[PDB]
């Protein structure tokens, strides 16, 4: 068995199919899910929250992406030649003292920088991001890190 | 289905009759699954009764009066002496066709399964055992195409708008709920499928 | 050795059909759909480098 | 002269062709096995 | 591994075989343990040593 | 031990055309020179009955309908084959010990087994071609119910 | 048994797709039969499908396990008494407290002396060696029965 | 999991909670490359969703 | 602001930017009808009096 | 695999009228192409009407015809054509179909027909949007010229005016071989004729490079003292403009002549496609000929 | 391809059916005669059939909450709409099993 | 939502075991004896056996009625995966390259990468997936 | 999928409904109920 808790339905596709039955006062604690009610072995309303999941949410292995980084780096760049456009970064290091006069000197070139990946993960809407039309799905690996 | 089809044109009333005097309208065949379903369904008409089948194949040998016609005019007229006799005697009606006359002499019994269809008895039969472990496909199995079509992304006239499902469902006022862009179909399971 | 000049390959009394063996490196096909028959050819191609 | 030379070796049945191997002095060598091969030799025909 | 020649030479019994699915499917999907499926007429059952 | 409890051959149900009830859909006649005929045509001289009309009506006249039916061609075949070693051991017995008589008996049995299987395949194919010629003739239910 | 009439060689992609479709249909729909439905016709159809779907045996037992009036036994359905208390109380028009014929002896089965010779010499056993040796040198390739 | 997972097709039917339909039986058998192509790669469609 | 799609446009296909394709209110080909100063880019445009 | 059936039965699904069976009985022991090589083939695959396109590319037809299996007609009867794909080496009679007179001792090649259409009014088994098409069994020099004029009409039509092309097709469509005039149906330049032109021009460029110091001046030294109608007729197709040979080195000349033979064969095989029959003895009315090399 | 009503159905039985390759992922046209042909009643009538193409999940969960026979009904909201499937194929066939 | 609504058609292959009813002796099939023919070679001697048959009808009207009885499965997915025009028009490109090399990376389609062997019959242009649970697929478009 | 409920009131109107009330899947604005695909919470423990 499996079940979700604490999801987020979209607001622009929101609806109600139980109008005559239920009527909830319009406070935000009923307008955002944070619980889940199941049934026990007896027909009894049990309840799970984020509070009781602390034996999983706070583990130090959840915050260590080093085996995740190792598995991400062993299969390296995407071998697809159609997507040789997103893996371009120049992350240099230079002094900062001469920067205040080098800032009109930076635009003395007329060549743009390629687009960063974290910028490329933001121009998808809520519902196409799980589709294959996204390129950056091999970058999203963990809700605590950026790969 | 039984009365809808017409009958044949040659009549062999001696062959393919059931014991204790019953005539057979025709043969109705399907697969073993459908006939299993029918026999469990229409069990008040199934009878496993013996059918007097023909023993061996027919016989349609020629004549010496047909041989010179086959040589010269490249044609065969069956019962050529009978045709010439009925011409010379001047009779309009030959007594029997040369095909129902052709063979099917003896009769052998066999027990099959027959059913009553409005006092028009027909033969139940399934061809499972002849395509039992072969390499071809049973032609009683088949594939049928149905063409489905569906619209998505239309615009209803809002000047003559209406709702009939107001008492069951309700939407919040947003433009994405006001304008259709997507649609929702099913899979070959009961699975909601998103199409935009 | 007993070489076979023209015809099939078989044992005495024809009890066993011998098979022609070729190593994997020299094998080469130019179609994904072989016909009912396909002939075999021996290709020597020279690299004049 | 003669960049490519081709002679007709024979003919086969186009269905018994399968990959196999021969072992000899415990040296496995992956080969292609033509089961019903009929030898029909030809001269070394040359082309460019 | 399995002497399949002794199956083709020794006299068998005659049984009404009722496989569940089609028999070529049960052969090609490897329900049974050891198989000797082929086509044509193998002369393999003749060279007895 | 390597106890073999039995060797099991598969027996075949020698179905015939007339054994099947589908022969009642047919009318089987052996013609000895079918490979010499070109086509079989049938002709019908059908006249329909008139009725006497009432007063002041356009009455009908005599009619004659000469309709024609034709034949079909659909041969079938089976390519059953025999190894040359089987034909060698079929009629030859050299140094007639037990071990050669066994091979002779097995050669005779694989020949007759191939003959029986060929005849069974021919009967199955005749049934199949009959069903094929029927299914290219039967219209579906809706058009017949409509007519 | 629903796909036994379709497939005729090793499975392709679409057949195994339909197989998994009907797997997830039937394993979900008929997880707990008697715990869900309690009508006669559906459970009778289910038990009928279960009884026909299994393939038969190979050994001929023509006379043993047979009732009076020649009704041969086809199968046996064993379960706990709790299930049988619902089976017999729900389907009570189909039960008959009848007496069948049972084999009163075990299947005694001995070893032949030349089987002992083959057992010593070749580490193997050919059951009914005298019958095989007779039918080999005789000429008939079909035995009456196995061992 | 992400809070934007479409619940109507991922929490109302019997679904594999891994993210993809990881049914190995849909893969043609004894093929190891196609298996990781079906359960690990992402520049292609996914079964059942 | 709303005639372009700032959540989508950057980069370019030709020398013209990507936002020049999404709407006619962001490209040099569509001129306003009462033009008082000639625009900066007139590559494909040839003005004629 | 089951063996290739030497007894190929062709079936018929159309209602054969009696004149159609009569015209089918004329074509006993003739050549027909078939790509399938089954045992019970239909009538659609038989012949060449499966490959006749709106392009009327005769070079495309020659390209596909070389891959088709040639067989012989035998024992025509009601709805049955017993075909015999002949094994290589033996002999059996064939029959002509086109008006091409033969000899003894020459060779025969397969060819798609010339002026094919309603000009000679072939009613060769016409039924239901299908015609029985027959490949021509033509002799050796006709098969040489019918591809030589093809390749010349390919090579000439580059970089030149269309009125030159329309004046060049009519100069190179007639063939007056052996008391008969033939016309080629629409010689059209396609990619196959292009790749044939590429092979031809590369081979002749390489043999022009391969020419030694003596073989290019042999006619140039010969035409000072010799007088013959052959030498005069071959001289005028050249431009206008004792002595010593430069260096006789026959050890090099053997290699030059050997590779020149390879280049000449590499030019040669563009017009010498296949010997398929060697005619031994003809009928006196030339309706048939017993010949060898069948297959 | 319009003829007499007995010749049209005979044309429909013989040759107007088309084939579909049945061992690959996309719908390919098979080689003729190798596998059996496939009937198509849409070729006879020259129509097509509608299926359950609702607009939103508001009007989709209503049909799923509904019991038997709900799929033959076509409902309409202001901008949203449901087209009801005419033949009860998605309602009862896949639940027969 | 742009200024046009598209529709989509698709076919669906269902598997069906039909039932055929026919009248008694609706046709009279005639056969001849099975004709054996040999084909002898070095390694084997296959025996082909032909049998020319003929069927003549024995009715004036439709003597035999078939019908569609039972459906076991949906061999398609009944899905929404649309069929691409970039496979069924495998050589159409743009007149300009850098809009074409942007559209392919927008739709996800492989490059134009054979032409003579494409217009006669075709080829496996769009390959199979590595696995499928829902069988085969088809969906087309109508603007 | 097992029967899960966001709020108390939706579970209450699930329990108030009769047989087959667990089969549906009601959906409010920000609240949702997934229904069990098999009624093994409906009539297993009540059936005993």
């Amino acid at each position: 068995f499996f079940f979700p808790v604490g999801l987020y339905l979209p607001e622009d596709r929101g609806y109600t199919t139980v109008e005559s039955k239920v009527k909830l006062n319009d406070t935000v604690r009923n307008a955002l899910p944070t619980t889940a009610y199941l049934l026990n072995r007896d027909r009894a309303v049990q309840k799970i929250d984020f509070v009781d999941a602390l034996k999983t949410l706070c583990h130090p292995v959840l915050h260590e992406p080093a085996p995740c980084l190792q598995t991400f780096t062993e299969r390296g760049p995407p071998s697809e030649p159609a997507m040789q456009r997103l893996l371009e970064c120049r992350f240099q290091q230079e002094p900062m003292g001469g920067a205040a006069r080098r800032i009109p000197h930076f635009y003395r070139v007329r060549r743009e920088v390629p687009r960063t990946v974290n910028e490329m993960k933001q121009d998808f809407v809520v519902t196409d991001f799980y589709k294959v039309g996204n390129i950056t799905l091999y970058t999203e690996l963990h809700p605590f890190f950026d790969f | 289905l039984a009365e809808a089809a017409t009958d044949s044109i040659l009549d062999n009333p001696t062959t393919y009759t059931t014991s204790s005097g019953a005539k057979i309208s025709g043969v109705m065949v399907s697969t073993a699954n459908v006939m299993q379903i029918i026999m469990s369904l229409l069990s008040s008409h199934i009878t496993k009764e013996t059918v007097s089948a023909p023993a061996t194949y027919g016989n349609f040998v020629l004549s010496p009066e047909n041989a010179v016609t086959a040589i010269s005019y490249h044609s065969i007229l069956a019962d050529f002496n009978s045709y010439k006799a009925h011409l010379t005697s001047g009779q309009p009606h030959l007594p029997n066709d040369s095909l129902s006359q052709a063979g099917a002499h003896s009769l052998t019994p066999l027990s099959m399964d027959v059913i009553r269809l409005g006092e028009k008895t027909v033969i139940m039969e399934n061809l499972r055992r002849v395509y039992k472990n072969t390499d071809t496909k049973d032609p009683l199995e088949r594939n049928v195409d149905l063409t489905f079509f569906f619209p998505v992304g239309l615009y209803l006239p809002e000047d003559r708008g209406y709702t009939t499902v107001e008492s069951k469902v309700k939407l919040n006022d947003t433009v994405r709920n006001a304008l259709p862009t997507t649609a929702y179909l099913l899979n070959r399971d009961r699975a909601v499928q998103k199409i935009d | 050795l007993t070489c076979v000049m023209r015809g099939y390959l078989y044992n005495t009394l024809k009890t066993e059909v011998f098979a022609l063996m070729i190593p994997k490196d020299m094998y080469l096909t130019w179609e994904e759909t072989r016909g009912r028959l396909q002939y075999v050819y021996l290709i020597i191609v020279y690299d004049y480098d | 002269l003669c960049t490519g030379v081709i002679q007709k070796l024979g003919w086969c049945l186009a269905d018994d062709i399968h990959t196999s191997f021969l072992v000899h002095k415990e040296l496995k060598l992956s080969v292609v096995r033509l089961d019903n091969f009929s030898v029909e030799l030809g001269d070394f025909r040359e082309f460019v | 591994m399995e002497n399949w020649s002794a199956l083709e030479l020794l006299p068998k019994v005659g049984i009404p075989t009722d496989f569940l699915t089609h028999v070529k499917t049960s052969a090609g999907e490897e329900m049974f343990e050891a198989l000797r499926i082929y086509y044509g007429d193998d002369p393999e059952r003749y060279n007895i040593h | 031990f390597e106890a073999i409890f039995g060797t099991f051959c598969n027996r075949l149900e020698w179905v015939y055309f007339l054994t099947s009830g589908l022969a009642a859909a047919a009318h089987a006649i052996k013609f000895h020179d079918l490979n010499k005929l070109t086509t079989g045509k049938m002709l019908f001289h059908v006249q329909v009955p008139r009725v006497a009309s009432g007063a002041g009506l356009p009455t009908s006249r005599q009619t004659t309908i000469m309709v024609t039916k034709y034949s079909e061609k659909s041969p079938i075949t089976i390519p059953f084959e025999l190894s040359a070693a089987c034909l060698t051991y079929l009629r030859e017995t050299f140094e007639g010990t037990i071990l050669d008589k066994i091979l002779n008996v097995e050669a005779m049995h694989t020949v007759l087994r191939a003959l029986k299987n060929t005849a069974d395949a021919m009967e199955r194919g005749l049934i199949h071609s009959f069903l094929q010629t029927l299914l290219r003739k039967a219209p579906p239910y809706f058009v017949v119910q409509t007519l | 048994v629903e796909n036994a009439t379709l497939a005729r060689q090793a499975l392709n992609r679409i057949q195994r797709s339909n197989i998994l479709q009907s797997f997830k249909a039937k394993m979900l729909a008929t997880l707990f039969l008697l715990n869900r439905t309690r009508d006669r016709d559906y459970v009778l159809k289910f038990l009928t499908r279960l009884a026909e779907a299994a393939t038969d045996s190979i050994l001929d037992n023509p006379t043993t396990y047979t009732t009076s009036s020649g009704a041969k036994i086809s199968g046996v359905m064993v379960s706990t008494a709790n299930v049988m208390q619902i089976i017999m109380s729900l389907l009570s028009s189909h039960i008959t407290k009848e007496t069948v014929s049972a084999p009163a002896t075990y299947g005694n089965f001995v070893l032949s002396p030349e089987n002992a010779v083959t057992a010593i010499s070749y580490h193997s056993i050919l059951a009914d060696f005298n019958s095989y040796k007779a039918h080999l040198t005789s000429g008939q390739p079909h035995l009456p029965n196995d061992s | 999991l992400t809070p934007v997972t479409m619940d109507v097709n991922y929490f109302k039917i019997p679904n594999n909670p891994r993210g993809r339909a990881s049914c190995m039986l849909a893969v043609d058998p004894y093929d190891t490359e196609a298996a990781t192509k079906a359960i690990y790669d992402h520049r292609e469609a996914d079964a059942q969703t | 602001r709303i005639s372009a799609l700032p959540g989508l446009n950057n980069g370019q296909l030709a020398e013209e930017p990507l936002s020049a394709y999404v709407n006619a209110l962001h490209d040099h080909r569509l001129w306003p009808p009462f033009v008082t100063h000639l625009p900066r880019n007139m590559e494909g445009v040839q003005v004629v009096a | 695999m089951a063996a290739m059936e030497a007894n190929i039965f062709c079936t018929f699904d159309h209602k054969l009228s009696i004149a159609d069976v009569g015209k089918l009985t004329k074509l006993v022991a003739a050549v027909v192409p078939i790509p399938q090589r089954l045992h019970l083939i239909k009538h659609y695959q038989l012949g060449l009407h499966q490959f006749v396109d709106h392009t009327r590319g005769y070079v495309r037809l020659r390209g596909l015809l070389r891959n088709m299996t040639l067989t012989l007609m035998r024992r025509v009867e009601g709805n049955q054509i017993l075909l015999h794909v002949p094994t290589h080496g033996l002999l059996y009679t064939v029959l002509n179909t086109g008006p091409v007179t033969w000899e003894k001792g020459d060779a025969l090649c397969v060819l798609p027909p010339l002026f094919h259409g309603p000009l000679a009014r072939e009613n060769l088994l016409t039924l239901g949007q299908w015609e029985l098409v027959l490949p021509w069994i033509v002799p050796m020099p006709l098969a040489l010229e019918i591809n030589q004029r093809l390749l010349i009409m390919g090579l000439f039509s580059l970089d030149r005016s269309y009125e030159e092309v329309k004046a060049a097709v009519q100069q190179l469509q007639t063939i007056t071989f052996r008391d008969a005039t033939f016309t080629i149906p629409d010689p059209v330049i396609d990619q196959h004729l292009l790749i044939d032109m590429k092979t031809a021009c590369l081979s002749m460029s390489m043999v022009a490079n391969l020419a030694s110091e003596l073989t290019m001046t042999y006619v140039r030294k010969l035409a000072l003292e010799d007088s013959s109608m052959l030498l005069v007729k071959c001289q005028e197709l050249l431009m206008r403009l004792p002595a010593r040979p430069q260096h006789v080195s026959p050890d090099d000349e053997i290699a030059r002549l050997s590779a020149l033979f390879v280049m000449l064969r590499q030019l040669d095989d563009l017009i010498r496609e296949q010997v398929v029959f060697t005619v031994c003895d003809v009928s006196p009315d030339n309706k048939s000929a017993t010949c060898i090399f069948k297959g | 391809a319009n003829k007499t009503l007995f010749k049209t159905i005979d044309e429909y039985l013989l040759r107007a059916k088309d084939c579909i390759r049945g061992d690959t992922d996309t719908q390919y046209v098979c080689v003729e005669g190798t596998e059996q042909l496939i009937e198509n009643p849409c070729r006879l009538t020259q129509e097509a059939l509608p299926i359950l193409s609702t607009t939103t999940l508001a009007l989709m969960e209503t049909k799923l909450k509904g019991g038997a026979g709900a799929f033959a009904t076509s409902e309409t909201h202001f901008g949203n709409y449901v087209v009801g499937e005419i033949i009860p194929l998605q309602q009862s066939m896949l639940f027969n099993s | 939502h742009p200024g046009f609504a598209l529709t989509a058609v698709r076919t669906d292959t269902f598997e069906v075991d039909m039932l055929l009813y026919s009248g008694k002796s609706c046709t009279s099939v005639i056969i001849n004896n099975p004709i054996v023919t040999k084909e002898e070679r070095d390694i084997s001697t296959t025996y082909h056996v032909t049998q020319n048959i003929n069927t003549v009808d024995m009715g004036l009207g439709y003597t035999s009625n078939t019908c569609v009885a039972y459906v076991n499965r949906v061999r398609t997915d009944m899905g929404v995966r649309v069929q691409d025009l970039f496979r069924v028009f495998p050589m159409n490109v743009y007149r300009h390259d850098e809009v074409d090399r942007w559209i392919r990376h927008a739709a996800g389609v492989e490059r134009p990468q054979e032409t003579i062997s494409m217009l006669t019959f075709g080829s496996m242009s769009e390959r199979n997936a590595a696995a499928t649970v829902h069988g085969q697929k088809a969906a087309c478009e109508l603007i």
